[PDB]
RNA sequence: GCCCGGAUAGCUCAGUCGGUAGAGCAGGGGAUUGAAAAUCCCCGUGUCCUUGGUUCGAUUCCGAGUCCGGGCACCA
RNA sequence: AAUUGAAGAGUUUGAUCAUGGCUCAGAUUGAACGCUGGCGGCAGGCCUAACACAUGCAAGUCGAACGGUAACAGGAAGAAGCUUGCUUCUUUGCUGACGAGUGGCGGACGGGUGAGUAAUGUCUGGGAAACUGCCUGAUGGAGGGGGAUAACUACUGGAAACGGUAGCUAAUACCGCAUAACGUCGCAAGACCAAAGAGGGGGACCUUCGGGCCUCUUGCCAUCGGAUGUGCCCAGAUGGGAUUAGCUAGUAGGUGGGGUAACGGCUCACCUAGGCGACGAUCCCUAGCUGGUCUGAGAGGAUGACCAGCCACACUGGAACUGAGACACGGUCCAGACUCCUACGGGAGGCAGCAGUGGGGAAUAUUGCACAAUGGGCGCAAGCCUGAUGCAGCCAUGCCGCGUGUAUGAAGAAGGCCUUCGGGUUGUAAAGUACUUUCAGCGGGGAGGAAGGGAGUAAAGUUAAUACCUUUGCUCAUUGACGUUACCCGCAGAAGAAGCACCGGCUAACUCCGUGCCAGCAGCCGCGGUAAUACGGAGGGUGCAAGCGUUAAUCGGAAUUACUGGGCGUAAAGCGCACGCAGGCGGUUUGUUAAGUCAGAUGUGAAAUCCCCGGGCUCAACCUGGGAACUGCAUCUGAUACUGGCAA
């Protein structure tokens, strides 16, 4: 439609498949200590936690994630690691 | 946000003024929290016509209250020192 | 149907109007009057009287 | 509003006389009171209850030249008041200014009067109202405009004045053209002859 | 819509007259094509503004033909060199009159067919003789040659000549008079059902003037009510001072398609009034000249044309006088059948299943 | 504005390819009666919408206008 | 001071009293029709097609964020006329500012409609498993680098829309690193996570001569708060039909994983067999809810336009991204219908935003003016945008005010009408006569709605500083759509301004002529059959008034749904009779609980409306201050009669 408001309609998709780079780079490692968990490497699992650690809090912090997701899923992994500990 | 606005009631071409506290994010006769004292412009010069509980404002303004520019020319017309 | 009163009227066939509600008794299943002074249907000729209903104009001169 | 027409017709209905056609003769008579109203006035109505009821009525709204409407409200204005409502309702029909400058005298007769207020010729408390439905508050002081003052209308109508009521409830001077009001009517102060029971029990259908 | 009018130049309103195939609808367009280097065209110069009037020259289109006549101050008389004098060229010589055109300018068509200057001269005599018989000054009228075809096609010799034809219409065919000072009148011609403004009436302004924000009332055989001037277009061009003599759309204030016909007045308010009798003076013409061929009778029911309509009407003719021969120079009380402003001094005609019988002049109204 | 159909006594229609307008349903006018139904005695109230023409001659032939219903436009 | 409040009559029958329907007298409305029509103030004005839509407009803004400057206006260098600085004129981002672009913010508010929705909604009252940009409070940090890209160029596909290829550059855009706390995870140890710089001015000092440096303002990053908004949860209330009686299989619940800001069948896997239901589930039809408005003595009944709170929708259906917030009116993607452009491959659009047109309909309006005021967004600010709003046009649609004149006036006439032709009546009515002038029309005066803002300047904090910044005064010019204003004065002449229903009873007010159960009247009983108080006309009279009637519509009268406040032998109405579950109700004594109830208190019951007392528009309507009420719900502390629970 005519608005020189439609500017943020193409702000849009360029933070769009950046948002999706970043998400998908973010659940990617989270699939990563599943397999670790499910091969009974506690050390491993343990390894690829802190690998991800400073990641989902880089995600959180630049406000994509809202900290309450990033909190869940290292919450209940960190109970999950060693439930197999 | 909150603020501490007015809101023009009354008739037409006979105006009034209600100092209101509230949300900014809501039409000039719409909701609020509460309405502190009014204003009338074109009342007479009689014994009344303003009307501001000053305590309430500043209640509102240790919050985070806004004053706007016609009400905060107003605080300083009804004299809060005299 | 509808009762079309008045002494004297020119609706035939067609002549769209208008109704207002009412009942008349006399004719039986009849619980309609016609409103004499719209769209088609012209004032009665003749009246001095009650101008208010039957469509009609005050006089002129 | 007013009834600008045969005014001494509505006299001869009632059968009584309600000052609408004083002027300067003193009594009529010259008017064939209380035998014909009409053509057929030489029959005889019979009165039925709801007819008392509307001519009873009418009677108080000829003398105070207003109509239903503002007669209703007036009615309405007394019906939210204390005590009661006929004698408050007596109050407020003298409430009217053009009431009060005819029991001042200033105005000859009752609807004389009301094109003097009209005619921006009266003033009070140093505002000249033009409504004739002007609500006199107690304690206040009438007066004409300076301009408009003795034009040979309001000299006429005071010399009149003299042989009337010119009631305790105001205090006139006559001589200044300034007079001032003073308390509410009282009922037993005003008339007396007409009825305002039946008006209360009429419009409470 | 935009494009404001600039009320510069004088409009002086014309049109053409004529019969089929003299090169019509050929000519309208090649006006406004050397200019730049019933249906209306329009053509600006540095000196003044005209409106083209293109009315059909067929018999059957007589409704079309006497409401393009009320825009005339100026006719174009086009004749072709292989016709010449054509009983319609003739009744438009006729009915121009019946409603009043003064000047007229003739124009000879098709000469490049024919290259004999003889019979374009006898053409030209013809056309000169066939305005006399209908008090016109033929031998005063200026005779302009020309080819229709080839000068669209670009024919600069014909083209040229375009501007003779342009030359006269600034000399014989002069700027006329606009009563403005005079109360505003206006004949209502066409109707259009503009989507999204609305009802718009068309028109030539003949008296006072008009303005967008103009409460205008609508006169006639129909019953007269009430209306705005809300937008005054020009072939889509608006304009906001338009006086008389000017040919104008007016945008009405929201009215139906169906009620604002062809036929009424739009005039200026509390003015003029609509009358149901009056008498008229007539020229009955003869049965060669465009009459009837047997005289009529009283309580005959022809039509009367001025200005726009064809309104019919019973003639109500003076006691005695029950047979009217073509050829009678009588007077008679004429009753319309719808009320209708009758001006006394009013020039019209009297028609009746496509013919002009009689050259009526209101006399007085009754 | 253009293209068609109905415009036939109160109502529905016939009659027509030039020859002085019909029928049915009506209804109405009289005697009997307080008033009728019922019975009987008599029965058409019409500019074939209107105006005009080809005329010894037009309901019907050809033209127009107006009214109603049915289809198309056009877009200052 | 704050509910001082309630009418009936006509009609069944020969007549009466009953029962019982029917109908009218009242009030109101988002009104419509007919007739009439002078002005003004305040409101309302598409209820039907949530029908389709031409065109303009309805949300943009910031250079004190950046690269740039395509244009406009200057400076400077230069250059040509030629009066040698009077002009002409080519470069130049060096400034004021500024199209297009990057970025931040707004676009989720404001505005409109009621189609959908019978409980995922709303209202009332509690509640905890949450989040919250802008604003504000407290303590801190703000150290150091890198990599692309749009615009701009070269070229190029396409009718346009709309792209494509290869290069150029900056940042509060982006991605690391450093560094971490009362922040997050964890039993703990420990592990882990942030960012941005600009603007004004200036002494010393310093100038790779961009700037560093000092200071003021502004903005940014992290955490706990507050306030506001928002999401969610339980209980109760919130339509009709039982000729709808069984219904549900993610359905009821548990453990574990996943998912959301958060709890949760919200969603999955396994397991169990439950959950809802006559105090109404499912099903069917209708409908936005509430504060309120109208009616009514109240209780209730109807209803939900305008104002306001809330929910839902945006051509139709659907999904999702962005973002604090939407799963979105002037945003996107896909399918479909309807329009539209087309160079026929392919694209464009959504008025239930202001107006406006067609169409529907009995019926509802201008393609107006200004951003002066209030509110909102951006900006330090000045300002910019603002169909919100403020006003105007139009309309008797409603309420309220007012005028169409006042006084005098008897041949007590003319004309009209009735008549016992005597006369009466029209009728002090008019005329004649004497005065005044509202509102209209004309011409001049003239408020207030205006608070602020810009420049200049003084004092005081700020600072190294008389500078800059900021706060408070003083001064100049002022910022007005309405607007030929409200109001005031002057001028002229009664000069410009009254109809409508009815007139037999209900229900205020009559005769005459004419038509003869014909024409017509009507709300009901009914009038009219050749003397009509009821038809039509004439006069007179009556009700009301710029409104008067009619029709639709709700309530009232209707105690004809009766809780308040009705009935059942014969008038409509006792199941043919009985047993009996659930349910309703219960003798008498004490104790006890304190559930209901009762007393007081608390929070709350939004505002407005309504009731009272005052104030301001010439008065009124209207606007409006305080108060009361909001007849209700929940909690706490007491009372123990009556009711209910347990025990004897
Ligand atoms: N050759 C030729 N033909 C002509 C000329 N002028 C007009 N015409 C013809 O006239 C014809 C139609 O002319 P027009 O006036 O438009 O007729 P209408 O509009 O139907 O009455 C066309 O076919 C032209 O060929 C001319 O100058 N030369
Ligand atoms: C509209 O353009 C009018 N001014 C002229 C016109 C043109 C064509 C047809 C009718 C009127």
């Amino acid at each position: 439609n005519i608005k020189s408001a439609k500017k943020r309609a193409i702000q849009s998709e360029k933070a769009r498949k950046h948002n999706a780079s970043r998400r998908s780079m973010m659940r990617t490692f989270i699939k990563k200590v599943y397999a670790a968990i499910e091969a009974g490497d506690k050390a491993a699992a343990q390894k690829a936690f802190n690998e991800m650690q400073p990641i989902v809090d880089r995600q959180a912090a630049k406000g994509l994630i809202h900290k309450n997701k990033a909190a869940r899923h290292k919450a209940n992994l960190t109970a999950q690691i060693n439930k197999l500990a | 946000m909150v603020t501490i606005r007015l809101a023009r009631h009354g008739a037409k071409k006979r105006p009034f003024y209600q100092v209101v506290v509230a949300d900014s994010r809501n039409a000039r006769n719409g909701r609020f929290i509460e309405r502190v004292g009014f204003f009338n412009p074109i009342a007479s010069e009689k014994e009344e016509g303003t009307r501001l509980d000053l305590d309430r404002i500043a209640h509102w303004v240790g919050q985070g209250a806004t004053i706007s520019d016609r009400v905060a020319a107003l605080i300083k017309e009804v004299n809060k020192a005299a | 149907t509808s009762y079309i009163g008045g002494e004297g009227h020119n609706l035939q066939e067609h002549s769209v109007i208008l109704i207002r509600g009412g009942r008349v008794k006399d004719l039986p299943g009849v619980r309609y009057h016609t409103v004499r002074g719209a769209l088609d249907c012209s004032g009665v000729k003749d009246r001095k009287q009650a101008r208010s209903k039957y469509g009609v104009k005050r006089p002129k001169a | 509003a007013r009834y600008l027409g045969p005014k001494l017709k509505l006299s001869r209905r009632e059968g009584t006389d309600l000052f609408l056609k004083s002027g300067v003769r003193a009594i009529d008579t010259k008017c064939k009171i209380e035998q014909a109203p009409g053509q057929h006035g030489a029959r005889k109505p019979r009165l039925s209850d709801y007819g008392v009821q509307l001519r009873e009525k009418q009677k108080v709204r000829r003398i105070y030249g207003v109509l239903e409407r503002q007669f209703r409200n007036y009615y309405k204005e007394a019906a939210r008041l204390k005590g009661n409502t006929g004698e408050n309702l007596l109050a407020l029909l003298e409430g009217r200014l053009d009431n009060v400058v005819y029991r001042m005298g200033f105005g000859a007769t009752r609807a004389e009067a009301r094109q003097l207020v009209s005619h921006k010729a009266i003033m009070v408390n140093g505002r000249v109202v033009n409504i004739a439905s002007y609500q006199v508050s107690p304690n206040d002081v009438v007066s004409i405009r300076e301009k408009a003052k003795k034009q040979s209308r309001v000299k006429a109508a005071l010399e009149l004045a003299e042989q009337r009521e010119k009631p305790t409830w105001l205090e006139v001077d006559a001589g200044k053209m300034e007079g001032t009001f003073k308390r509410k009517p009282e009922r037993s102060d005003l008339s007396a002859d007409i009825n305002e029971h039946l008006i209360v029990e009429l419009y409470s259908k | 819509s935009k494009e404001k009018f600039e009320r510069t130049k004088p409009h002086v309103n014309v049109g053409t007259i004529g019969h089929v195939d003299h090169g019509k609808t050929t000519l309208t367009a090649a006006i406004t094509t050397v200019l730049a280097k019933t249906s209306h065209v329009e053509y600006d110069t540095p000196t003044r503004h005209y409106a083209h009037v293109d009315c059909p020259g067929h018999a059957d289109y007589v409704k079309n033909m006497i409401t393009g006549a009320a825009q005339m101050d100026g006719a174009i008389l086009v004749v072709a060199a292989t016709d010449g004098p054509m009983p319609q060229t003739r009744e438009h010589i006729l009915l121009g009159r019946q409603v009043g055109v003064p000047y007229i300018i003739v124009f000879l068509n098709k000469c490049d067919m024919v290259d004999d200057e003889e019979l374009l001269e006898l053409v030209e005599m013809e056309v000169r003789e066939l305005l006399s018989q209908y008090d016109f000054p033929g031998d005063d009228t200026p005779i302009v040659r020309g080819s229709a075809l080839k000068a669209l096609e670009g024919d600069a010799e014909w083209e040229a000549k375009i501007l003779e034809l342009a030359g006269f219409l600034d000399s014989y065919i002069p700027e006329p008079e606009r009563a403005i000072d005079k109360p505003f009148l206006l004949p209502i011609e066409d109707v259009f059902s503009i989507s999204g403004r609305g009802t718009v009436v068309t028109g030539r302004v003949e008296r006072g003037i008009i303005k967008v924000g103009e409460e205008v009332e609508i006169v006639g055989i129909k019953e007269t009510q009430k209306s705005t001037c809300t937008g005054v277009e020009m072939f889509r061009k608006l304009l906001d001072e338009g006086r008389a003599g000017e040919n104008v759309g007016v945008l009405l204030r929201g009215i139906k398609r169906e009620e604002i016909e062809r036929g009424q007045v739009l005039a200026k308010p509390g003015t003029i009034k609509p009358h149901t009798k009056f008498e008229s003076e007539v020229y009955i013409l003869s049965k060669d000249e465009g009459g009837r061929h047997t005289p009529f009778f009283k309580g005959y029911r022809p039509q009367f044309y001025f200005r726009t309509t064809d309104v019919t009407g019973t003639i109500e003719l003076p006691e005695g006088v029950e047979m009217v021969m073509p050829g009678d120079n009588i007077k008679m009380v004429v009753t319309l059948i719808h009320p209708i402003a009758m001006d006394d001094g009013l020039r019209f005609a009297i028609r009746e299943g496509g013919r002009t019988v009689g050259a009526g002049v209101v006399a007085k109204v009754l």
